[PDB]
């Protein structure tokens, strides 16, 4: 009846830095708490049992402490190759409760990188299908956030664009953004100027780049 | 220690399936096996913990009376059978090891969607107007997954496979892109190869500037 | 991860081993199994005590036990049960558990140095005698213990608990076991009030 | 056990003597068990068997060379009485046989016509927790010129520390410790109150050749006496696994032969308990240096000292 | 505070039993509301008319 | 009459680790020792005074104590600004000797980088002065241990090439090498084939950049 809470929000850190996120206990669990570092696209790995020890086969760059206080991370002098997601759970008495947190995901920090922006109109072969897809692509930028705006004849568009962001690359830890705007044939043929506005801290000014239908 | 789960599957709403989590790393009666669920953007939720040695089972307070957790005595496989009431439970289930999730399984991706099997639609997103981006947009496919390669896997520099986004029609769309120097727009051939296993769709689409 | 640990027991009949194994299996289920895994090594009684000592050494050599339980033999002679294990598996000062040992000469921590029992000895039944006597209007006892360790210690305990009440035992009439001619002791006890 | 099993199976031995060079205590238990299960006698001459053991069993044949606690207590209180000191005190703890210790002291005090005045009995236990303050209070309360001690060698360090904290071991005052407290004379627990007195078995005045000679002579004389008196000799079954077949005959008269032991005009009769009836005992004193020295000897119920 | 240290030492060596009574002046008494350190029970002191 | 020994000479501490350098006291130098660290292009700063204290405006990472017997510090939670040149200065008889030692430095670890190899012949203008310089340039290589040599008509050359190694790059933690061979005009015109051969940790086989005179 005490759901574990993780804090603070997002704690992306630079390489060669510690990772310390809070799992402040609401209940009075005797000694049990765990975090279970996990990598998306894989299974979570056992990181700590008993909130004070470390399982066999794991280095000592992650640990924990606490009996009545808030069990917290004890990671220090770590690398930037992890960039893993961190939940936090506990078992005051077993098996009854099985209380779990929501997970304070940690990104990877780096220097600011301007996004390479590009546009992709329909290739004239989706036209016969009755669907028009216009894609705005951002490549090799930091950080993950990037203000992307779709303007159809310089008009605000909401609820018709889907955004997809890739994970950090294994080489340069750079994110990529894909904003896909999907419309009907009639709505696409009613307008000519379709533009992408890309705002990022790596750009001195926001870049607004447009294309016209049928050219 | 090892753990193997059942293969990923998709079923229409209103059906009962079963997935067998088999442990071949330790004795079949030494630990309390369990079940956890990891839906996209939800977290981890416990479902049921059962000891295969005596079939003693406990379930989560907010799920009880919705699915059965069976086991065996010789095959050492725990069957997590569901019911027809499941309609929005598409996730990646895992089976625990020693009530503390010591050694997880490979995972079983269970999908409950109304969309049927249908091959993907591949469109060449060409570059125009000294580095230019070009790619292939794979849209309107079900079920998962879709594999997109460049030049039969020979082209890997700058290749980014975007996560699939879900539309209101219960279908998926992603884009596989790559940045190429502008000097090779007409001096190199770029073809994207898209394969969809459930619909055995194999399509090679040429990417050239419009 | 959980290190295998062996806890052994010697006990009569083949059937007893089945609930030995069942109970040690139940014990680990109460706790987790990511910390320790519990095993068991069992054997059955046999007459020659030298063979039992040899098998005890062989077992502890092959099992490095954490605690050994010892039972009673189904072949009367209820004195030779904890003969081999008390001093054979005692050189390393390892705990030993006995279940039905009502004899008290094993309670002295001067010879065994490692023994835990789950049944009270006969000195406690002497204490029960005292408790029965405490409110029954009886204060003129006559002890008739036999000359043996199983009785002498009980007599000493009875005396030391009685002197706490500022009372005394009138007689300590004591005859050796085995001999069958004892009548004059009763006549001696007859000539008193 | 395998060595002994090979021993009585290879050689036709009726009675066997062993020697040891270690202070292991648990060995005496297994030697007594073998002497009980097997009808052959077993004699201890050195090692941990020389340490006094409680008592044998119904069919045990195990004789050792070590004076009982009562004999040592009698010797040391005789020494104390000879020193023109009729005042004493009792300090001990919860130890096996300490009840017999106190009983013997009280009985010999009551039967004696000399004016011995016991001033309380100290029975504080050092194994308790948070009782150190109580132990210090009891130590401060009790202060007598003559005090006896009954504690293990490990507890000797605790008693030394609490006494130094009390500081009662200053000017004229005595203390007597048993043989078990001293342990090894070459070693000391770094807290010797120079002038300590103790009574123990002989440190080094009886070499192993002479001891084994005496044991062999005693065994041979007893065997010859048994063969000449009853005009027959016994023989058990030399079976380590079929020893139940050796109970046909009752060779109990061998004990009656051994209880009349003597050689070279020396009273070497063995007590039924097991302790030596007439051994030789040595008194040790602590000088200014960090060493002990032999003081007197006990023979023919006489004590001499300088 | 010197008196407190001396009392700690003395009770550590068992002097303040039922046969050793101590007399102290008003300077050692100080404020008659606090009881520093040990201050064994049974101490008799003399002070000015305060209350 | 006191000598300080600093070891290791280059404390290779990866980002996310510790770095400890000791000052071997040849004798009992009371309890007073001094520690200084300098980054390239900047004067050393007083880190620790008295061998057991901390300076003003100091971080909490590094700490050390001693009594004139190999006073050793320990610096943990090292960041990307670490790996400077470290020197130690003892002082007992202030002022009588104030002898110094030798000092050391440290480096930041990173993934090994392949050396981009280029060659440069005379531009037909330097040869007009009677002296010819042939250059081999190595760009963006880690570690700095790259072995280069010159082949003049497949003949061994030594003692005639001067090499300069640039400091660690502030962006990708890389070094740059310039090996220039200087010869007379007659000697340069006496041979045609000039090659620079480079072997490095990141090279499977040595890479040779070769050219011919007058081409």
């Amino acid at each position: 009846e005490i759901v574990m809470t993780q804090s603070p929000a997002t704690l992306s850190v630079s390489p060669g830095g510690r990772a310390t996120l809070s799992c402040r206990a609401s209940q009075s669990v005797s000694s049990n708490l765990a975090w279970y570092q996990q990598k998306p696209g894989q299974a979570p790995r056992l990181l700590i049992y008993g909130a004070s020890t470390r399982a066999t086969g794991i280095p000592v760059r992650f640990s924990g402490s606490g009996s009545g206080t808030e069990f917290t991370l004890t990671i220090s002098s770590l690398q930037s190759e992890d960039f893993a997601v961190y939940y936090c759970q506990q078992y005051n008495n077993w098996p009854t409760s099985w209380t779990f947190g929501q997970g304070t995901k940690l990104e990877i920090k780096r220097t600011a990188a301007a996004p390479s922006v590009f546009i992709f109109p329909p290739s004239d072969e989706q036209l016969k299908s009755g669907t028009a897809s216009v894609v705005c692509l951002l490549n090799n930028f930091y950080p993950r956030e990037a203000k992307v705006q779709w303007k159809v004849d310089n008009a605000l568009q909401s609820g018709n664009s889907q955004e997809s962001v890739t994970e950090q690359d294994s080489k340069d830890s750079t994110y990529s953004l894909s904003s896909t705007l999907t419309l009907s044939k009639a709505d696409y043929e009613k307008h000519k100027l379709y533009a992408c506005e890309v705002t990022h801290q790596g750009l001195s000014s926001p870049v607004t780049k447009s294309f016209n239908r049928g050219e | 220690v090892q753990l193997v789960q059942s293969g990923a599957e998709a079923k229409k709403p209103g059906e009962s399936l079963k997935i067998s989590c088999k442990a071949s790393g330790y004795s079949f009666t030494t630990f309390w096996i369990g079940w956890v669920r990891q839906m996209p953007g939800s977290g981890l939720e416990w479902i049921g913990i059962i000891y295969p040695g005596d079939s003693d089972t406990r379930y989560s307070p907010s799920f009880q009376g919705h699915v059965t957790i069976s086991a065996d005595r010789s095959t050492s496989t725990a069957y997590l059978q569901w019911s027809s009431l499941k309609a929005s439970d598409t996730a990646m289930y895992y089976c625990a090891r020693s009530a503390v999730f010591d050694y997880w399984g490979q995972g079983t991706l269970v999908t409950v969607s109304s969309a049927s099997t249908k091959g993907p639609s591949v469109f060449p997103l060409a570059p125009s107007s000294g580095t230019a981006a070009l790619g292939c947009l794979v849209k309107d496919y079900f079920p998962e997954p879709v594999t997109v390669s460049w030049n039969s896997g020979a082209l890997t520099s700058g290749v980014h496979t975007f996560p699939a986004v879900l539309q209101s029609s219960g279908l998926y769309s992603l884009s596989s892109v790559v940045t190429v120097p502008s000097s090779s727009l007409g001096t190199q051939t770029y073809i994207c190869n898209v394969n969809h296993k459930p619909s055995n769709t194999k399509v090679d689409k040429k990417v050239e500037p419009k | 991860d959980p290190k295998i640990v062996n806890i052994g027991a010697v006990l009569s009949t083949r059937k007893h081993e089945q609930m030995f194994r069942e109970a040690v299996n139940q014990a680990n289920k109460r706790h987790g199994s990511w910390k320790i895994q519990l095993n068991a090594t069992s054997v059955t009684h046999k007459p020659n005590a030298i063979q039992m000592a040899l098998s005890v050494c062989e077992d502890l050599i092959s099992s490095q036990v954490y605690a050994i339980l010892v039972s009673h033999p189904p072949t009367p002679n209820d004195h030779f049960t904890p003969t081999p294990v008390s001093y054979t598996a005692g050189f390393y000062r390892i705990p030993v558990l006995g279940l039905t040992t009502r004899m008290s000469i094993y309670s002295d921590k001067s010879i065994h140095l490692s023994f835990l029992r789950t049944v009270p000895p006969y000195s406690h039944q002497s204490s029960v005698w005292f408790e029965m006597m405490r409110v029954y209007s009886w204060n003129h006892i006559i002890l008739l213990v036999s000359d043996d360790h199983e009785g002498r210690a009980a007599q000493k305990r009875l005396e030391t608990l009685l002197e706490e009440r500022e009372s005394k035992a009138e007689k300590v009439l004591q005859f050796d076991p085995g001999t069958k001619n004892v009548t004059a002791l009763l006549m001696e006890a007859k000539e008193l009030e | 056990i395998t060595r002994i099993c090979d021993l009585m199976s290879d050689r036709k031995i009726q009675g066997v003597v062993f020697a040891d060079d270690t202070d292991q205590e648990a060995i005496a238990q297994i030697l007594d068990f073998i002497s009980a299960q097997t009808l052959t006698p077993i004699l201890g001459i050195h090692g941990g068997s020389s340490m006094i053991m409680a008592d044998k069993d119904e069919s045990s044949m195990f004789f050792q060379f070590g004076p009982s606690i009562e004999q040592q207590a009698s010797v040391m209180l005789n020494i104390m009485e000879e020193y023109d000191w009729y005042i004493f005190s009792i300090v001990t703890t919860y130890f096996p046989g300490y009840q017999d210790f106190v009983n013997k002291i009280r009985s010999t005090i009551e039967n004696s016509f000399v004016g011995w005045e016991l001033e309380e009995v100290l029975l504080l236990d050092m194994s308790l927790d948070d009782g150190d303050s109580k132990i210090q209070n009891q130590l401060k309360k009790l202060q007598s010129p003559i005090i006896l001690l009954y504690c293990t060698k490990e507890e000797a360090t605790y008693i030394f520390e609490v006494a130094n904290s009390v500081g009662l071991t200053g000017y004229g005052y005595t203390w007597i410790v048993p043989s078990l407290v001293a342990g090894d004379t070459d070693t000391v627990p770094a807290e010797f109150p120079t002038g300590l007195i103790s009574v123990s078995y002989d440190e080094w005045d009886y070499g192993l050749p002479a001891r084994v000679r005496d044991g062999i002579a005693i065994i041979t004389t007893a065997a010859s006496d048994m063969l000449s008196e009853h005009s027959f000799i016994p023989e058990p079954k030399s079976s380590c696994y079929n020893t139940h077949e050796k109970r046909i005959y009752q060779s109990n008269m061998l004990n009656r032969y051994l209880i009349n032991v003597t050689f070279e005009g020396r009273d070497l009769s063995f007590s039924e308990e097991g302790y030596q009836m007439h051994p030789k005992l040595v008194i040790i004193l602590l000088n200014k240096e960090r060493k002990w020295e032999r003081v007197g000897k006990w023979k023919d119920k006489s004590l001499q000292m300088k």
